[PDB]
């Protein structure tokens, strides 16, 4: 695909139809943000740390 | 009247002479003789108490 399409972040999904799979079909996807991405932008937030119960 | 006399045990005498009653009535009251430390504990509100905001 054109690098512009990849730079857009459009997800591409590949399917494999084969006997051994449970329901005979499996899929995986990749985009600009998950294929060996340069940057991991995380905003981890925790609230009510105590939270007794 | 002084607080000490009540603690000292003096029976303060109150006389009641009612119009219908011919004989005066005598009432004498003092502190009954007969002390342990009340160590106070103040429990802060629980989080669940504070959970309602
Ligand atoms: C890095 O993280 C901060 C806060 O989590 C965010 O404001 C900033 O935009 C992030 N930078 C990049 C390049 O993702
Ligand atoms: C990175 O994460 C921050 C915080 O969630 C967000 O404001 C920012 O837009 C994100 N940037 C990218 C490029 O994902």
């Amino acid at each position: 695909v054109s690098e512009e399409e990849w730079n857009t972040g459009e997800t591409y999904t590949c399917v494999v139809a084969h006997e051994a799979l449970p329901n005979r079909v499996t899929e995986r996807t990749v985009d600009k943000s998950t294929g060996k991405p340069t940057l991991y932008n995380v905003s981890l937030v925790m609230s009510d740390t105590a939270g007794t119960c | 009247i002084c607080e000490d006399d009540w603690n000292s045990g003096e029976r303060f005498t109150c006389t009641v002479t009612h119009t219908d009653l011919p004989s005066p009535l005598k009432q004498t009251i003092s502190r009954p003789k007969g002390l342990h430390r009340p160590d106070v504990y103040l429990l802060p509100p629980a989080r669940e108490q504070l959970n309602l905001r």
